[PDB]
Order: C-alpha cells, then sequence, then structure tokens
C-alpha cells in the first residue's frame, strides 16, 4: 500500500490536463524511498488526509509548483499544509531559514496575486505570515521577545472573520508555548482550554500528540486553581480519551484525593519531579477546603444553616488549626473568594468561589429551596389575593 | 452588553403585516429594522416586512428576495436620511436553519452586528411579545439584550 | 353623500411621525386603502413623500418615485 | 416563438477545483451571460434571466430577473470555486424564484451548471422531478466534469422526470479543454430552439 | 482581444450602476436647493 508513491501519482496524472506540469525529478524523487513509506509532504490532493513528519526531499522542488496547486485542487494547501507544515518534519537545518519560503515568498504573493482574500474561498493570505510571527521566537532565543509579537497576533483575532477555526486556534497555539516554559501556568490553561476543548474539524493530530497534549493540560492545572478543579478535564474527553497508568493518571488521583485530603496517598503514585514544589501542595489545599465552602449554602443541613468549624475542614485539607486563619486569608488576597471571617466564633461567610457543574444530589437540593418560592404563592400568596 | 428599544409602532406595524400576508403556521415572516446602532442603545425607528417564504418540514427551504432590499433601501433616502439598516427582525418562536443561514445575508447591508429579533404574533405568555438577542460566536450563539419600550414625545400622546 | 374616514392605530402614528420634524418645515406623504363610498373609508398603510423645491404642492408629487413604491408595497399585500 | 423564464444554478463539487484548462476556468460562464440573455430577452419579450446558487458558498439567490445582463454580472463577484454540493437545494430556490416574478402564466426554465454526477439520494431527486413537471419546469442540466461524467443519479434524475414531449428537460456535455462554451449552449435546444409549450 | 473584454464589461455596468446613483442624486439635490 503505497499513498504517495502511486495513489498520489496516478490521481496527479489525472487532473490538470496532463500532470499538473511535471519536472522529471518529480518521479524521479517519488522512487527513493519506495517501500520505507516516506511520504515527504505529500503535495496537495493526498496531503491533506495524509500528514508526514519525515524529512522532505522535495522541499525545493514543488514551490515552482505552487502556481500550478492553485489550479489543481485548493490554495489552502499552502496554508494549511506544505511549507507551513515544515514544523511538523522536526528539521533543524531549516531553522530561521524558512522566512524567505514561508514570510518574504508569501509576501510577494499577498502584492501580486491575492491582495486580500484572493478568490475561491477565504483562510488565505492571512495565516500565512501571521501564524510564523510568533513561531519565530519559540525555539532558539527566549520567548520574551515572542510576547511582543503576541498581541498583534490578539488584535486580528476578534478582527478577522474566518469560517474555519484552525486560524483561531493557530493563534492561541502560540500563547501556550509562551507560559508552558514560565511561571504562571493558570494563563497556560486558560488559553489551552480555547486552543482544544472540543473540536472536530481543527486541532487534527495522531493518538501519540493527545496524550502529549494532555501531559501539558495535566500541568497546567497542578500550580493553579482557577478554571474549576483537576476533575474539570474528565468531563471533557481527555482523561476518558488516555491511558490510565503511565502517569497520564495524575489528574484522575486529584480529584477523589479532594474528598479523602491525604498527601501521602497522592505523593506514593508519582515521582519526584512534580512533588519537590511546595505549589502543587499548596494549591491543592484551597481546592479541598473548598468542598466545603459549597455546603455553606446547601448540602446536609436543610435548614440552609451556614456554620463552618476549622476542626471539619482540619482533617479534610490536612492542615493544622492555627493555619486555618492564614489559609482563608491568602484565599482574598489572590481573588478567590469573597467574603468576611470571624476569628472570635471562627465562623466564615463568602459571597462565591466558582460554584460547579457537578450534579445530582446538587440539584435534587437546588429544586427544594425553589419550592419555598413556590410554597408561599400557597401560603402568602393566596392570602393577598383574598385581599 | 448593549441595550435594545424598541418604538410602539414598530411593533404593531409588524403584526398585521403577518395578518396582511395570511401567513399560517407552516411559515414565518421575516423583515428588516431600521435605526441607529452607532450608540450603546440599539434603537428601532422604522421597520418593513419581507416575502419570506419557508417549509416547516424542511428546514433546508427558504426563500429570501435581496432585490427589494436594495429598491426599498433607496427608497428610504427621500424619506429621512438618518435611517439606516441595523438588522432583520423575523416571526415565530424557533431559530432553524432558515433563519441563522440568512444572517449572514443582511450583514453585508449592515454595517454592525444586525439584530436578531424573535416576534411572536399569538402575544403567549407575560410582556415583551418581541425579545432583543445579538448574534455572536465562541456555533451560533444569541445572546439576549434588555428590550425596552420608549416613543417620541407626541408618540406615548 | 360625503365620506366618513376611519383612520386605524396603525396609519395615525405613522402619518403623525412623518410630519414631526421641525415647526417650520413641511412634508407630505401617500395615503393607501381599499373602500368603497357611501360613508365607510378605510387606510391601510401610508409612507413619507420626498420634498421638492415647492415644498409642499401639487408639482411634489413623484411619478417615478410612487409607482417604485406601489411595486416595493405588493409584496405583503398591502398595495391598493 | 418561445416564452420562458430561465434562472442559471451555481453549482461547485469536488471535480469543479480545477481553475484552469487553458487558461482558467469559470470566466466563461461569465461570459455566456450575455450570449443567453441577449438571445431570450432582446430576441423577445416576456423572457427574463436569473441567477441563483444552489452550491459553493452559500445556498443564496446572487440576482434577481433584471432588465440587462450585468446585474447579473455583479451576483456573479464573490463566488468560491470549491465548496458544498447540494441539488436538493438548488432545485428548491429555483422552484420558489419561479413561483414568485413578473409575467405569470409561463413557461418555466432551469439552466445548472453541473461539474458533478450529482449522488445525494435517489428519492430526493423523483420527488422533486414529479413536483416541477405540474408547474411546467424544464431543469436543464449541463454536464462538465472530467470529459463525459453519465451513468449516474445525473441520468436517473433525467430518466424519471419525463411524462411530456418539450416541458422537462435537455441534456448538453461540455468537452474540457479550449473549448466555446457559449457555442454549445447556443446551438443546443436550452436557448430557445425546442422546448416551447 | 477576447482578454480585456472580460473586465470592460465589468467597468461598463459599474459605470451605469453610480450613472444611475447620481441620477436620482442629481434630481433630488436641484429640488433640495
Amino acid at each position: 500500500m503505497f499513498n504517495n508513491h502511486e495513489i498520489d501519482t496516478i490521481l496527479s496524472t489525472l487532473r490538470m490536463e496532463a500532470d499538473p506540469s511535471l519536472h522529471p525529478l518529480f518521479e524521479q524523487f517519488e522512487k527513493f524511498y519506495e517501500e520505507k513509506l516516506w511520504f515527504q509532504l505529500s503535495e496537495s490532493l493526498t496531503k491533506f488526509f495524509d500528514d508526514a513528519k519525515s524529512t522532505p526531499l522535495r522541499l525545493r522542488l514543488y514551490d515552482n509548483f505552487v502556481s500550478k496547486f492553485y489550479d489543481k485542487i485548493n490554495q489552502l494547501s499552502v496554508v494549511k499544509y506544505l511549507l507551513a507544515s515544515l514544523k511538523d518534519s522536526k528539521d533543524f537545518d531549516e531553522s530561521l531559514k524558512y522566512l524567505d519560503d514561508l514570510k518574504a515568498q508569501f509576501q510577494e504573493l499577498d502584492s501580486k496575486k491575492q491582495r486580500n482574500n484572493g478568490s475561491k474561498d477565504h483562510g488565505d493570505g492571512i495565516l500565512l505570515i501571521d501564524s510564523e510571527i510568533a513561531r519565530t521566537y519559540l525555539l532558539k532565543n527566549d520567548l520574551v521577545k515572542a510576547r511582543d509579537l503576541l498581541d498583534d497576533l490578539e488584535k486580528t483575532l476578534d478582527k478577522k472573520d474566518s469560517i474555519p477555526l484552525r486560524i483561531t486556534n493557530s493563534f492561541y497555539s502560540t500563547n501556550s508555548q509562551y507560559f508552558k516554559f514560565k511561571n504562571d501556568f493558570n494563563s497556560f490553561y486558560y488559553t489551552s482550554l480555547l486552543y482544544l476543548s472540543t473540536l472536530e474539524p481543527s486541532t487534527s493530530i495522531t493518538l501519540a500528540e493527545r496524550q502529549q497534549l494532555a501531559y501539558d493540560l495535566s500541568i497546567s492545572a497542578l500550580l493553579g486553581d482557577k478554571i474549576y478543579n483537576f476533575g474539570e478535564l474528565l468531563h471533557h474527553p481527555i482523561m476518558e480519551t488516555i491511558v490510565n497508568d503511565s502517569n497520564y493518571d495524575w489528574l484522575f488521583q486529584l480529584l477523589n484525593a479532594l474528598t479523602v485530603g491525604d498527601f501521602d496517598k497522592f505523593d506514593s503514585l508519582i515521582k519526584v519531579q512534580i512533588s519537590k514544589i511546595p505549589i502543587l501542595a499548596q494549591h491543592e489545599s484551597f481546592l479541598r477546603q473548598k468542598i466545603c465552602l459549597m455546603t455553606l449554602i446547601e448540602t446536609v443541613f436543610v435548614k440552609n444553616i451556614r456554620m463552618l468549624s476549622f476542626e471539619d475542614i482540619s482533617k479534610a485539607t490536612h492542615l493544622p488549626k492555627d493555619n486555618v486563619e492564614h489559609l482563608v486569608m491568602r484565599a482574598i488576597s489572590l481573588g478567590l473568594l469573597k467574603g468576611s471571617i470571624d476569628q472570635v466564633n471562627e465562623l466564615v461567610t463568602i459571597s462565591w468561589v466558582q460554584p460547579r457543574i457537578i450534579s445530582g444530589d446538587q440539584i435534587t437540593k437546588m429544586k427544594d429551596r425553589l419550592v419555598e418560592w413556590n410554597d408561599q404563592v400557597e401560603k402568602l400568596g393566596k392570602k393577598m389575593e383574598a385581599r | 452588553h448593549e441595550k435594545v428599544t424598541i418604538a410602539p409602532l414598530v411593533l404593531l406595524s409588524a403584526l398585521d403585516h403577518y395578518e396582511r400576508t395570511q401567513t399560517k403556521e407552516n411559515k414565518r415572516c421575516v423583515g428588516v429594522i431600521l435605526g441607529d446602532a452607532n450608540s450603546s442603545t440599539i434603537r428601532v425607528t422604522n421597520s418593513f416586512a419581507l416575502p419570506f417564504e419557508e417549509d416547516e418540514k424542511n428546514s433546508d427551504v427558504w426563500f429570501l428576495d435581496h432585490n427589494y432590499i436594495e429598491n426599498m433601501n433607496e427608497m428610504c433616502k427621500k424619506i429621512n436620511a438618518k435611517e439606516k439598516l441595523i438588522g432583520w427582525y423575523h416571526s415565530g418562536p424557533k431559530l432553524r436553519a432558515s433563519d441563522l443561514k440568512i444572517n449572514e445575508l443582511f450583514k453585508k447591508y449592515t454595517q454592525n452586528n444586525p439584530l436578531l429579533l424573535i416576534v411572536d404574533v399569538k402575544q403567549q405568555g407575560v410582556g415583551l411579545p418581541t425579545d432583543a438577542y445579538v448574534a455572536i460566536e465562541q456555533e451560533k450563539t444569541f445572546l439576549h439584550l434588555p428590550c425596552t419600550i420608549e416613543a417620541e414625545e407626541a408618540e406615548e400622546i | 353623500t360625503k365620506e366618513t374616514v376611519y383612520i386605524s392605530s396603525i396609519a395615525l402614528l405613522k402619518m403623525l411621525k412623518h410630519g414631526r420634524a421641525g415647526v417650520p418645515m413641511e412634508v407630505m406623504g401617500l395615503m393607501l386603502g381599499e373602500f368603497v363610498d357611501d360613508y365607510t373609508v378605510n387606510v391601510v398603510d401610508v409612507f413619507a413623500m420626498p420634498q421638492s423645491g415647492t415644498g409642499v404642492s401639487v408639482e411634489a408629487v413623484d411619478d417615478v418615485f410612487q409607482a417604485k413604491m406601489m411595486d416595493m408595497l405588493k409584496q405583503t399585500g398591502r398595495d391598493q | 416563438m418561445v416564452l420562458e423564464a430561465t434562472v442559471l444554478v451555481i453549482d461547485n463539487s469536488e471535480y469543479s477545483r480545477n481553475g484552469d484548462f487553458p487558461r482558467t476556468r469559470f470566466e466563461a460562464q461569465i461570459d455566456s451571460v450575455e450570449f443567453i440573455f441577449q438571445a431570450k430577452r432582446n430576441s423577445n419579450p416576456e423572457n427574463t434571466v436569473g441567477l441563483i446558487s444552489g452550491a459553493g458558498a452559500n445556498p443564496r439567490v446572487l440576482s434577481t430577473f433584471t432588465a440587462e445582463f450585468g446585474k447579473i454580472l455583479a451576483g456573479l463577484h464573490d463566488t468560491q470555486i470549491e465548496g458544498k454540493l447540494h441539488m436538493a437545494t438548488a432545485l428548491q430556490i429555483a422552484q420558489l424564484t419561479l413561483k414568485h416574478r413578473q409575467n405569470k402564466v409561463q413557461h418555466q426554465r432551469i439552466v445548472a451548471f453541473v461539474c458533478s454526477p450529482i449522488s445525494d439520494s435517489r428519492d430526493e431527486l423523483i420527488r422533486l422531478a414529479k413536483t416541477l413537471k405540474k408547474n411546467n419546469v424544464a431543469v436543464d442540466i449541463i454536464n462538465f466534469g472530467e470529459i463525459e461524467q453519465n451513468t449516474e443519479l445525473l441520468d436517473e434524475f433525467i430518466a424519471a422526470v419525463n411524462n411530456p414531449q418539450e416541458e422537462t428537460s435537455h441534456l448538453l456535455t461540455v468537452t474540457p479543454g479550449p473549448r466555446l462554451l457559449y457555442e454549445n449552449i447556443a446551438s443546443s435546444p436550452i436557448i430557445l430552439e425546442e422546448g416551447s409549450s | 482581444i477576447r482578454i480585456f473584454r472580460s473586465e470592460l464589461q465589468r467597468l461598463s455596468h459599474e459605470n451605469n450602476v453610480m450613472l444611475e446613483k447620481i441620477k436620482d442624486n442629481k434630481e433630488k439635490i436641484k429640488n433640495n436647493r
């Protein structure tokens, strides 16, 4: 089964009259790899549904066929694949050599053929240069120089309107790589959800890259409690789509660890890399009390009595009683919760934090509170109607 | 967000157009709103119905004529120069493939975001037979905006 | 005999609003309807007319503008 | 001689992705507008030419029936060469366009530019075939494809649509390459000639 | 000679659109003065 050797060759001879102006090097390079299964930039038609990470031999060949690719199949093969797919080849010898192709060559095409949208559909003439602006400083030199180029891409995100979401996700991909190696992973976890949450057409990756992306999603929520908790990614097709071993279960074990409240149980199943950072242990205690903080409205008591004892959250968060006053104090400083506390009576009252998507016994009690609203219609409401 | 203020003359004339066309439950009426969308409060100072044809059993069947829009817009220039197309309204409670695809058709003649309006011809429940809805993307997401009824001095009198 | 005009709530608000711009300024419009003499009289829908150099006059009626409206007012069945 | 309405349908599919046979493509469809309109409206009155798009970018109406072919050319602007293909929508838009128009009680004809074999559903093509016969609608399918595309649901729609003689359809195959598109359409029964009823 | 005739037909009708647009404006500005 040869996709690029035969299917790509036969279908190329059928379209664009007879051949797309094939040079003698075209058929010579197809016989180079033979059964080694090296597709190497399948060149439009096949390349849409077929990806190749091997080092292309034809990189300097199809460059003269770009004008033929437009009249053959589609112009999206250049912007969504081919020269834009060079990042999948993982060729270090081409580093910062693509400015003459992925930038300067596309700049000359934008000043001649396509002025704004060109012809056919949209998505061409914008994502060409805009994708590689921030991708220039991702590798090699530090990400500090890339931050100045991220704001220019965010301004064109809301201004430009495109039907496919691959252009929008291409802007958040550079934002994720910026906060990946830096601190403040709350922004990394925020840009990762907007990059991919559930999108079928956009962000098409193999099975091996889904677990690698899930690894970045795992380490994103370790250092911060924002946007729900580790259990938020469980409802999304993330944890259910990955294997439960090889340290990919970190997001699953921390969900049940909130109710158990023991760090030693989770520390025994992990390595020294993630267990040496105290930020993981500190920000995990905020989520453990958070479950008890959501009990202030209705959980057990049916009378809606709001009271919080420091002894109940002590065993839940694995923290002593004297450090409870400083635990809730850091929550207000970071803007996690709003409210007032009382040290004399040991009572805590909060307005709200981020009420979760949880269901079952929660939605059952939610209906009971609305019954009291309807009970006044049968009690206080019917008396005013008789007046 | 933004605000929407609809005059009572717009909603009064929009309901009778449903009767003038003798539209049954199998079809719905679509029309265009005119006003000033530049400010934060969207106001509709004019409206007119369009001969919109639709099949209820098939969401892929709709008929919208753009030729009547170009002629009507040129006729309003000799009436009121301050009136421009701020969007389009429609009837029926349901939002289907007919109303979602035509939202971008009026966008060509509308500078700002076209204001979506669900008009209840039967006036079922509470107040506000017509609700103010704005189109925004994250799938088409229609967010509700506050709808207030305010008219001129001599209009209310 | 004479004719008794019966303006509904739709026509009264539209004919009024068209002439609410300015004290000195004068405008004009066109009324349409279907009725019979011998008392009864109705008005379906109205629309304003463009102002010429003479303002309100007999020559201010544009047969070109009036013919284009009656074709645009036919879509909803209000053409009379 | 022939009093009928003409609706140009712009349909695209995967087979339309080729943009250059000699030089470019789809500009012959632009030039063919003045040949079809002048041979109908300018030749005899009560013959109007419309334009719609049932495939490609959006299933909308590009231009309604006008008094000149230039307004039809304005609708041809901003048209995606590659896009989705819906046959039932293209026939439905033209049927609703031919339903509401001027010069009523006349013959109705649909001229569709077809680059594809049109494989969607068998019952959907038959249901629309029996409905258009009551309104006296003639759907003219002009084959583009690669050379000739036949023995598919395209011919099944033509075979089952014909109860009468001249009121149904005519087949025209366009040879790819440096060929004249307006000449094959002019000599075809699509323009005047056969189809009068 | 069949090349420039494609773009010439477009500019020919675009001039008529601007002509018919100002034709109603020329008669309107004279009535407004």
